RNA sequence: GUAGUUGGCGGGUUAAAGGCCCGCCAAGCCGAAGACGGGUAGGGGCGGUGAGAGCCGCGAGCCCCGAGAUGGGCACUGAGACAAGGGCCCAGGCCCUACGGGGUGCAGCAGGCGCGAAUACUCCGCAAUGCGGGCAACCGCGACGGGGCUACCCCGAGUGCCGGGCGAAGAGCCCGGCUUUUGCCCGGUCUAAAAAGCCGGGAGAAUAAGCGGGGGGCAAGUCUGGUGUCAGCCGCCGCGGUAAUACCAGCUCCGCGAGUGGUCGGGGUGUUUACUGGGCUUAAAGCGCCCGUAGCCGGCCCGGCAAGUCGCUCCUGAAAUCCCCGGGCUCAACCCGGGGGCCGGGGGCGAUACUGCCGGGCUAGGGGGCGGGAGAGGCCGCCGGUACUCCGGGGGUAGGGGCGAAAUCCGUUAAUCCCCGGAGGACCACCAGUGGCGAAAGCGGGCGGCCAGAACGCGCCCGACGGUGAGGGGCGAAAGCCGGGGGAGCAAAGGGGAUUAGAUACCCCUGUAGUCCCGGCCGUAAACGAUGCGGGCUAGCUGUCGGUCGGGCUUAGGGCCCGGCCGGUGGCGAAGGGAAACCGUUAAGCCCGCCGCCUGGGGAGUACGGCCGCAAGGCUGAAACUUAAAGGAAUUGGCGGGGGGGCACCACAAGGGGUGAAGCUU
RNA sequence: GUGGGGGGACGAGCAGGGGGCUCCCAAGGGGGGUGAAGUCGUAACAAGGUAGCCGUAGGGGAACCUGCGGCUGGAUCACC
């Protein structure tokens, strides 16, 4: 039974671009899934996003840049403040300079630097290098 | 270590075997992993000159099966140890 | 065969007694768990013990060693169980007496047990009479 | 088995010939620092 | 499990609420989210260890709370005790006595005995810090303060410096010079007084280094003597049995040093407890299979809330401890001052992405359907196929049967073989397949009836109704057990004939349970894909099965061929994975859930307890002790009473001469 | 202020059973396991000389043998 559309679609994400495809169609799919990939095209590792309306809930075509080395959900969805973004940084990324925490927060799914920039916290998401 | 991907036998998709009795045997095992050559088979072979075409001497022939166990199929020589690669060779069993 | 098992984020409590439950299968933690080191050691846990010596014995080295590795027997004051303790230092048998008090020591080796050769011994003796047995064979103190 | 007895305890360190040995005082731990830098890094 | 137990009502008691206690009334209360029972333990601040998560309690000493004063009870006074140096009683000790009586229990500060591996002075002062009393001055205080003893923890130093010679560049000795920390003596200061400390003065190189080790790990000797698998070393690996770098000694070197070692316990080690972060085909490890409770995990969209979550703020989380900064002790250790934390609780104000709740709406997962097919799926009934055994009769003599060879055995009351009839029990040959069905076990003749479960096709219905599943269940080969029926063939046990050294086996003859059916029990298996169940993604090529669609043909058939999809079932094989064999869209790959199991071997599927069983037994399931490996996959060889090939008068075949017997030489 | 009898709550102690959890002691066993190699055979490893192993039942100086079903971890990845 499918428990979560975020993991499954970050996993054949990562699938497609081990594969080296162009482009992954993602379905079923919910707007949290729209944000990472949001979040994603606007850190250049996802390209263009286009939108299907089949009739079962709509799909996602994501165009692949070649840019990821690694993707994949943060599971469990862990609640994280401001103060503790650093260690999970550490712990999920390599380099200091080098990929991206997305999380969800009070004012929206973004990555780790615009939430330190805002200075809140919320639920860990996914990872990206 | 596990020898052969059949586990011997060429069984199928079930739990268990109607399984067979051995010729000159019974040692034997299920309706896979035996032995069942066939022979053409004729009674009084090459009479046919001084039969057959003398009198009027109708014979007939009959295809025989033999079913044989794993130490009886290696005894009448009708299998032999073949070599890892050869293992998977596709031979028939000389008819 | 796939996703350890109770991952969820409200999976603590389930978590942490699964996690529990198996370190049972563990000797130490079990034997920690349980005192049997203070149930059955002759030591009692302590890490030395007072006892008197009864006879002399010799226990024969293993198999590829040929020796005859030279101990006591050892009655202990504080449960009177009676134990081989290995006399070490060459001729340090000879500095032992019967009805002599000892102090019985643990000899060392693999989590507390017999030592290389020697089958059997768990421990040596390192004090004869209240002088140390080392201090005897050196000759920096004499036996009372 | 073996050939050793009870009887035969002390044998090698009795036997043994006593060679009588020279009087030694070790160093404190600046002059033996000071002894190792002199032979070692030095000639 | 509980029976004053859970609650209600009315009272008593209390300083005060309360089954605190009492009278009546009801059956309630707790429990697998683990009652009850047992075990262990005073709780916290805090401490050790690790880079950290974490693990441990050395959770002893210091501070806060608790309890106790030989065990068990009960009271007086008083604001306050059911009172450690106050009282009364029982118990159990002990001391004094003039025998009538009295006192006493150090878990107060010293001190003694005992136990144990394991331990301080029967010292000095109320000067500091405080407290009780007093208007006060003051008084008292084994609190507290001070020293003593003790390898308690941390800090700073000495056990000489300089040059020369001998020595080896070393140690050490000698020579010439310098210094006095330190040790010793004196004064001031200090101290409640002392001691120590500090200042100053005197002689003086003068007073001061050990512990462990040198075969690898692991820094340091294949130098010398002794011993000779003995004595001894040895955390592990390993030395020693004449030439020991490993033992005993000398010399010499190494590590740390006022310390250095031994044994224990904790942490590291250890990704061997795995949240971060392990594994379960074969190394330990998927329950034999399935149903499902709690729990955990759960589709999409919209609206409300704001519980989790996030941000800020406040009241807090005693002090010490910990981190940072500044300052003061000669620096230091340490003390003082400021900030942080001390992982948490609560209040206020905000945010709504995610989770949760509430409402409405969907169809993607799930379920229910309709249609034509597929299937050894099941239960029940009726029927057949040959084979077989036996029986009756007819033919025809004398053998048959068995084996490597036989023999037991069957046969002259006619066997084996052939024919004509009857009876009985099992099985369902070929077709027939890594073919099908089923959750597993398992299911193979035909016809019929009654059921079940899937796949395919569908603009059918409901609208998340789902996954997994501890505990709890139900089904579950063979053998076996209980009772009844049946019994052809086979056949444990048993009998006999052989073989062998033996043969209580392997071969032959025979033979009973059993195998079959009915009702029940058993509940195990190499119950195996040694591979839990659910869902998604990730090259392909090829055989076959079911349905369906497009084209072609047509044994005009429910048929055949090619192509597509869906769903099974095999083979090879991308990416990827693996110790490797190997898996590889039927994963052992990349992921998301939940359950079960593993933590070196032996002891040991043992012992005890419990439950289940008619019994056999089954399930569950240790420790003591012992051990340094047990183990997986693969490589080379060696070997084989496995296979194949080649060769040889130190092999054979075809031959010739011989030796082995006599006498003699050797 | 009292001295008797009785009732009441608390409640030691001594008499006793009841149970449990512990711990020792015991003539004798009872299945086991470690040594060092002593006897008897040769059961496993090679188609280990009767292929092996799993459950079960019977039998036997013993390793073990036999019956039934199962597995290959077989010595067969292979009919026509
Ligand atoms: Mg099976
Ligand atoms: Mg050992
Ligand atoms: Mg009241
Ligand atoms: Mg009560
Ligand atoms: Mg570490
Ligand atoms: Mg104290
Ligand atoms: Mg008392
Ligand atoms: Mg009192
Ligand atoms: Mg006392
Ligand atoms: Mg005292
Ligand atoms: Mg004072
Ligand atoms: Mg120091
Ligand atoms: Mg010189
Ligand atoms: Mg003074
Ligand atoms: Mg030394
Ligand atoms: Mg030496
Ligand atoms: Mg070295
Ligand atoms: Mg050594
Ligand atoms: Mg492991
Ligand atoms: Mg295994
Ligand atoms: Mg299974
Ligand atoms: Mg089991
Ligand atoms: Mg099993
Ligand atoms: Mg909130
Ligand atoms: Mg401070
Ligand atoms: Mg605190
Ligand atoms: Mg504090
Ligand atoms: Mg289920
Ligand atoms: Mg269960
Ligand atoms: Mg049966
Ligand atoms: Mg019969
Ligand atoms: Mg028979
Ligand atoms: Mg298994
Ligand atoms: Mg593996
Ligand atoms: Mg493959
Ligand atoms: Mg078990
Ligand atoms: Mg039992
Ligand atoms: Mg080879
Ligand atoms: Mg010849
Ligand atoms: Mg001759
Ligand atoms: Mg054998
Ligand atoms: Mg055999
Ligand atoms: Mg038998
Ligand atoms: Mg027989
Ligand atoms: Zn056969």
């Amino acid at each position: 039974v499918m428990l979560d559309l975020l993991s499954n679609a970050l996993t054949a994400i990562k699938n497609a671009e081990a594969m080296g495809k162009r482009q992954v169609v993602i379905w079923p799919v919910n707007k949290l899934i729209y944000y990472t990939l949001r979040v994603l095209q606007r850190y250049g590792y996802v390209g263009e996003i286009e939108y299907i309306d089949d009739g079962r809930g709509g799909k996602y075509v994501v165009q692949l840049l070649g840019k990821i080395n690694d993707i994949g959900a943060i599971r469990p969805r862990f609640p994280v403040k401001y103060r503790e973004i650093v260690e999970w940084e550490q712990k999920y990324l390599p380099a200091r300079q080098i990929g991206i925490l997305v999380i969800s927060t009070s004012q929206g799914v973004m990555s780790h630097l615009e939430a330190k920039e805002k200075k809140i916290g919320g639920v860990l998401l996914a990872y990206v290098y | 270590p596990k020898k052969r991907k059949n586990r011997g036998r060429k069984k199928g998709d079930k739990g268990r075997e109607p399984y067979v009795y051995c010729d000159n045997c019974g040692k034997v095992v299920p309706r896979s992993k035996a032995i069942r050559l066939t022979v053409p088979y004729s009674p009084v072979p090459p009479d046919l000159a001084r039969e057959l075409e003398k009198q009027g001497a109708i014979i007939s022939r009959y295809l025989v099966t033999k079913t044989y166990c794993i130490n009886c199929a290696v005894f009448f020589g009708i299998i032999k140890v073949r070599p890892r690669e050869e293992r998977k060779k596709r031979v028939p069993l000389q008819q | 065969p796939g996703k350890k098992s109770p991952y969820g984020l409200f999976a603590g409590g389930k978590l942490k007694k699964k996690r529990q439950k198996f370190r049972w299968n563990d000797v130490t933690y079990k034997r920690r768990m349980l005192g049997l080191a203070e149930k059955y050691d002759p030591l009692e846990g302590a890490p030395m013990a007072r006892g008197i010596v009864l006879e002399k014995v010799g226990v024969e080295a293993r198999k590829p060693n040929a020796a005859v590795r030279k101990c006591v027997r050892v009655q202990l004051v504080k449960n009177g169980k009676v134990v081989t303790a290995f006399v070490p230092y060459d001729g340090g048998l000879n500095y032992i007496n019967e009805h002599d008090e000892v102090i019985i020591e643990r000899i060392g080796g693999p989590e507390g047990k017999s030592l290389g050769d020697i089958p059997g011994v768990r421990f040596k003796v390192v004090k004869v009479n209240g002088v140390s047995l080392w201090a005897i064979w050196r000759g920096k103190k004499q036996k009372p | 088995p073996s050939h050793g007895s009870l009887t035969k305890a002390g044998k090698v360190r009795n036997q043994t010939p006593k060679i009588p040995a020279k009087p030694r005082k070790n160093l404190t731990p600046r002059r033996r620092n000071i002894r190792n830098y002199k032979r070692r890094v030095l000639y």
